[PDB]
């Protein structure tokens, strides 16, 4: 009802704003690409002092050092 | 589907019905004033419906098999005796002015119910709300009591304030020598007998309490019997009247709808002119009372439900 | 032909009438299949 | 922390006396209701601060929500009442005694 | 401290100013001066009758509102989160709860003001 | 169709001839229980005859409002409606009759 | 109301019981019975006369006050152990006002003066719900710390609640004043075994039910609010005369029908925990009931009272009012004692 929707905005520009708006709001996120990068950066913030695990060799994967190739990486952020 | 919020919800809109001539039209005046054929060529012209005055025998006529009942089914109350013995022992006056006042409450409610169910309008002679002058009438002329007053006034309190009023009034001003006159040429040899201080009882009621009152929410149209005859000019007089007053203006989907809720159960209708009043007048005593229920429950097409009485040829019971 | 107002009962409901009959049979069916179900999950869990 | 809390008591019962004990205005019921609230919240908001349990803070914020609601509800009784009636004394609150 | 400090200083500073404004000025007293103002007539009924409220439902809407802020304001510290999903769709639905609440009172015409 | 009429609080009337015809007709049978010799009787009934007359053999509005001379078609109606309401009044009233009491002396006398 | 307030205050009716029965934290409990008191309120002052108001007032006030009470018993246990339910260690001041309180929603005698009066001010359906369908979440807390209640307040309350559900239904002529005293007598014998089988309180809280809603729904069908308007009953609607009749002795606890059944289990149990002066105290007093019911029988079925002139045209009209949950609940209340080894 293009008409109809119209007239809305002829007469009452306030309201069909504000259901723009709320559209616009509501698929932004399902639209956007960087809607997955909100969860890691908070993930990444350090809030807590980082626990170290007792080593006992099965631990391949986990590094032993802050420098050390192993682990997550931050170079993602760094360039986003 | 009988009516109700999911029909409401589904549609069946009363606001979607109205229309121009979706109103409540009431003719109103003394004994013998034309009433009868004012409304039925109103009703005629306007494609309203028209609703003969309620009788004693209107709700035997409006439910069962539609003919008339005895007497002792239809309230025990003479009009003859009223006007041979005015003053009886036996309380038929007031009997018979509360069995005429239920009577137009249900008409009404069927009246309401038809307006608000199809949207084409009514025509009514006279109603609930002029129904009081009968009674002051009577009061005044000694003809009842001030308990009977009191009783109807507490039952008047009860179930009119539940109602809207009628759209329009039209009240036929004839003064009682006319009356009086008239009653004589229609020679009814039981009408014949009232009084003329009756009558003007009736008329000093009509123009004191009711006109005044009415002028307050609806359209009144007062008219003199050289005016009344012609009908098409009282026709044409409603045809232009603008309604910007009364109850009918603030009235929404969600107030018709429950308002037809009430008028479709005509038991709720007439709940409260059954309350338990012990007025001699009209208490009946448990035998005559049990006596005269059996006796109506054995009528035919009354002993169960409307469709599951296989002697007036209801079929399919098994089914149903 | 008999009343001025129509009864409100007047045919039978006939989706009414079937579904209730339907709904009997179906219940009754059902009934003596668990029954019979039951009576040989309790003799297999029992060793007869 | 102990002087705090028997004092929040004390508060609230203060305020439920001051609720059982009426005085012909039903306002100020409603305002000794509210100072029960009141005294609840800070006795939930002060146990979670001393307690650190964080996880337990939004309770004492339903508690407001809920108590807001019931307080409007009420200042909506008022106003019928004192459509009523004139007043909101709660001396013609009596119709129900027969 | 520093907050206490401040605060009653200017605290102390109009309380000062008051004492001042009392007790500085030549005053003259009598009825016809300290006779309540209305245009130059006396009042015909005291100020303290029942004054009508027009907006009382807009008020005890107001309530509600009020705590819907105060459900709105920790955001903030929401958004710090890592369930951001269920963050945005909680906020999105108490919004749209609001917006509903609030068309609602809209149509059915609370928001006019009693006559 | 008029949109409007010029002025407030009157709306458009949608059957001017048949409104018009109505009031007339009511005035004239209103008229026919006066007196035979009360000259407002005669007058009024000049009067609505030949209005009525003009609205019988005029039927486009404007050009009806032209041979009026009244304004609009709905100032007219309202001028019918007033003068029916009036001749009710009259009816009642019987100003025909002898005058109900002479002046004084010299009431009416100025310079005294 | 509208369509849309309707369903979104009947939903709020249901949840709120629903949201207590099924919450583990006392708060949602109380966020349940909050939901239950501001969402009932509406449907009470519904009608809008001085009488649904001041109805509407006492009943908020009251619950009110009492969700304050049964609030600060969950605070302070909050405080007490770190916790938001009460364990086997909760201090008994706080136990006993949590059950004060609840008493106090319930209408439990001492606490029972708001009840009449709000149950006389409002409709009959209104007060249906109010008496069967409100009682769910105040008493699901109950059952659910029934192992630390105290039973010499429990007792005292369930004994006084007796007497005086059994003295005030003596003296009433309103048909909803006498369906009030009756649930006080009822939730006198639900509380009396609380702290014993709370089983049995709720096989007495399902009898009562289905016993109350028929009755309320008989009511409704001519809004017999009123000994002598039920006493038409002969003939406004004769056929529920005999289901009237059965329904009013079962509520007394006549023994062949089903309403026995909670009073003699409860007997039982009592008296297996070695209860028997509170117990025959009990059994003794709830005959007043059976007395005040009888009246009613007398009144309604046994008899036939004066009738009026106009009921003939109530005669004529057709009715369509009972359900079909009127036949299967009255059935049920009065004619299931041989099926009781299934109810316990
Ligand atoms: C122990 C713990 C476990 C829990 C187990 C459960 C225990 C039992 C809980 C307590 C039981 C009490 C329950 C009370 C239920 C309702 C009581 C009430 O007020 O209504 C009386 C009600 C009166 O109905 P009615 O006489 O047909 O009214 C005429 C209607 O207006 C006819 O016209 P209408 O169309 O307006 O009808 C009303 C309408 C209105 O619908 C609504 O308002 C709600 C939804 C609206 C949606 C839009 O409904 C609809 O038609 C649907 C709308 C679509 O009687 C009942 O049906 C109650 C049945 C008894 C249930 C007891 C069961 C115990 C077991
Ligand atoms: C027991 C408590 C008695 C309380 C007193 C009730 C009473 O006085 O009734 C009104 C009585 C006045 O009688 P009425 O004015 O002649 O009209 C009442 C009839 O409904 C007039 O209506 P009707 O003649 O059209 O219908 C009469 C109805 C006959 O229906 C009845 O009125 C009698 C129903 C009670 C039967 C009691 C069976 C005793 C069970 C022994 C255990 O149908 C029949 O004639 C035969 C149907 C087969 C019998 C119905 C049994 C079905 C329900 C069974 C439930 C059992 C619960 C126990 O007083
Ligand atoms: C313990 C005593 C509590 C205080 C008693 C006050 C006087 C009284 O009789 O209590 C009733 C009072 C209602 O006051 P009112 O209805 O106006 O009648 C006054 C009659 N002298 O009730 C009230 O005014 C509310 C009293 C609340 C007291 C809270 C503080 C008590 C401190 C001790
Ligand atoms: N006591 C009493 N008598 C009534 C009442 N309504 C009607 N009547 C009587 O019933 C008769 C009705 O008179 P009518 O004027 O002819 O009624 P109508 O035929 O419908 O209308 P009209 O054409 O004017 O005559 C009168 O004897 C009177 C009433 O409410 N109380």
């Amino acid at each position: 009802i293009s008409a109809f929707l119209k007239n809305a905005w002829a007469k009452e520009p306030v309201l069909v704003v504000s259901f723009s708006v709320w559209g616009l709001a509501i698929i932004m996120p399902m639209i956007s690409p960087y809607t997955k990068y909100a969860s890691m950066i908070n993930k990444a913030t350090p809030y807590n002092y980082p626990v170290p695990v007792r080593d006992d060799g099965n631990m391949p994967d986990v590094p032993s050092h802050p420098q050390d190739p192993l682990g997550p990486s931050l170079d993602w952020l760094k360039n986003l | 589907l009988r009516y109700g919020l999911l029909a409401a919800i589904l549609g069946d809109k009363t606001t979607k019905k109205l229309h121009e001539y979706s109103r409540v039209i009431t003719v109103d005046g003394n004994i013998c004033s034309g009433k009868n054929k004012l409304a039925k060529e109103i009703a005629q012209q306007l494609g309203m419906k028209h609703y003969p005055e309620a009788g004693i025998q209107y709700s035997s006529t409006t439910t069962g098999d539609g003919r008339p009942l005895d007497i002792e089914f239809s309230g025990s109350c003479s009009l003859e005796k009223f006007y041979d013995d005015p003053k009886s022992n036996d309380g038929n006056s007031y009997r018979l002015q509360s069995w005429l006042y239920a009577s137009r409450l249900l008409q009404y409610a069927d009246a309401l119910e038809h307006l608000l169910s199809t949207g084409q309008g009514v025509v009514l002679e006279r109603s609930i709300y002029s129904d009081f002058v009968f009674l002051e009438a009577m009061y005044n002329q000694g003809y009842i009591r001030k308990q009977c007053v009191d009783h109807y006034n507490e039952i008047k309190r009860l179930t009119l304030p539940e109602y809207l009023p009628p759209h329009a009034v039209i009240y036929i001003d004839v003064p009682v020598p006319e009356v009086q006159s008239r009653i004589q040429k229609k020679g009814d040899p039981h009408e014949m007998k009232v009084t003329s201080a009756y009558l003007q009882d009736i008329e000093n009621a009509y123009k004191k309490t009711f006109l005044p009152k009415m002028s307050e929410m609806c359209e009144v149209l007062v008219y003199d019997s050289w005016e009344a005859e012609d009908p098409t000019k009282v026709v044409e007089d409603i045809e232009y009247l603008k309604y910007n007053k009364g109850p009918w203006l603030k009235q929404d989907d969600w107030t018709f709808h429950y308002l037809r809720m009430l008028v479709q159960d005509k038991t709720e209708v007439l709940n409260y002119t059954t309350i338990p009043v012990y007025l001699p007048e009209i208490t009946i005593g448990a035998h005559q009372g049990s006596r005269i229920y059996n006796s109506f429950r054995e009528l035919p097409g009354r002993k169960y439900a409307p469709g599951y009485n296989a002697e007036v040829g209801d079929k399919w019971i098994w089914l149903k | 032909k008999f009343y001025v107002r129509e009864p409100v009962n007047a045919k039978p409901n006939w989706l009414a009438v079937g579904l209730s009959v339907g709904a009997s049979v179906f219940m009754w069916i059902y009934l003596i299949q668990t029954h019979n179900e039951d009576v040989l999950e309790y003799k297999r869990r029992n060793g007869l | 922390m102990p002087s705090t809390f028997f004092n929040l008591t004390m508060a609230f019962s203060l305020s439920l006396l001051g609720t059982l004990m009426f005085r012909s205005h039903l306002m100020s019921t409603l305002l000794c209701l509210e100072g029960m609230v009141l005294s609840l919240f800070i006795m939930t908001s002060v146990t979670s601060l001393n307690s650190n349990s964080m996880s337990s803070m939004p309770i004492p914020i339903t508690i407001l929500v809920f108590a807001a609601c019931e307080a409007a509800v009420g200042l909506a009784l008022l106003v019928k009442v004192s459509n009523t009636y004139g007043t909101d004394y709660v001396q013609n609150l009596n119709l129900l005694q027969c | 401290m520093n907050l206490y400090t401040v605060i009653f200083i200017n605290i102390l500073l109009s309380l000062t100013l008051i004492l001042v404004a009392f007790w500085l000025p030549q005053m003259n007293l009598y009825s016809e001066k300290a006779n309540p103002y209305e245009c130059g007539f006396d009042p015909t009924s005291s100020a303290r009758l029942p004054f009508s409220m027009k907006f009382f439902l807009v008020a005890i809407t107001f309530l509600l509102f009020d705590l819907e802020i105060a459900l709105l304001l920790p955001l903030p510290w929401a958004i710090q989160t890592i369930k951001t999903s269920t963050m945005m769709i909680m906020a999105f639905i108490l919004v749209t709860i609001l917006s509903l609440g609030l068309a609602y009172e809209w149509t059915q015409k609370g928001l006019e003001w009693t006559e | 169709l008029k949109k409007t009429t010029g002025l407030v609080g009157l709306a458009v009337c949608d059957t001017p001839h048949e409104r018009l015809t109505i009031l007339y007709t009511k005035t004239l049978d209103i008229l026919k229980h006066f007196p035979k010799h009360a000259a407002y009787r005669k007058y009024t009934e000049q009067i609505t005859n030949e209005k009525l007359d003009m609205v019988k053999a005029e039927p486009d509005v404007k050009k009806l409002e032209a041979l009026l001379q009244g304004g609009e078609v709905e100032e007219v109606i309202l001028q019918a409606e007033k003068e029916l309401s009036l001749a009710r009044k009259m009816l009642k009233w019987k100003p025909w009759e002898p005058l109900v009491e002479e002046p004084p002396a010299n009431q009416w006398k100025w310079p005294i | 109301m509208n369509p849309i307030t309707l369903a979104i205050i009947y939903f709020t009716i249901f949840l709120g019981p629903v949201i207590t029965m099924s919450s583990t934290n006392l708060m949602l409990m109380w966020v349940g019975l909050e939901f239950s008191l501001l969402a009932i309120i509406p449907m009470l002052i519904n009608k809008k006369n001085p009488r649904s108001t001041e109805a509407a007032t006492k009943y908020f006030v009251t619950q009110a006050t009492a969700s304050m009470i049964i609030l600060l018993a969950i605070v302070l246990n909050y405080k007490q152990l770190g916790t938001w339910m009460f364990q086997q260690q909760t201090n008994g001041l706080i136990l006993n006002m949590t059950l004060m309180a609840l008493s106090m929603k319930l209408g439990l005698a001492p606490f029972h003066f708001w009840l009449p009066e709000v149950t006389q001010g409002i409709p009959l359906h209104m007060g249906l719900i109010l008496l069967t369908w409100q009682k769910i979440a105040p008493l699901s807390i109950l059952i659910q710390i029934y192992p630390l209640l105290n039973s010499t307040i429990i007792l005292m309350l369930a004994i006084t609640s007796i007497f005086m559900g059994a003295w005030g239904g003596l003296n009433q002529t309103q048909m909803r004043k006498i369906m009030a005293y009756s649930s006080i007598a009822h939730m006198g014998w639900m509380l009396a075994i609380l702290p014993y089988n709370p089983s049995l309180t709720l096989l007495n809280l399902m009898i009562y039910i289905i016993l109350t809603a028929p009755m309320f729904m008989a009511l409704m069908l001519n809004n017999s609010m009123t000994i002598n308007s039920i006493s038409l009953l002969w003939n406004k609607t004769p056929a529920m005369l005999t289901m009237i009749s059965l329904m009013l002795l079962s509520l007394g606890g006549l023994p062949p029908l089903t309403g026995f059944l909670p009073k003699w289990i409860i007997i039982t149990e009592l008296m297996k925990n070695n209860c028997l002066i509170m117990a025959t105290l009990m059994a003794m007093m709830a005959l007043l009931n059976l007395f005040f019911y009888t009246r009613l029988i007398y009144s309604t079925s046994l008899t036939m009272f004066p009738t009026n002139n106009n009921s003939k045209m109530m005669t004529h009209q057709t009715k369509t009012k009972p359900n079909l949950m009127f036949s299967t609940l009255a059935i049920m209340s009065t004619m299931t004692l041989p099926l009781a080894p299934q109810l316990i």
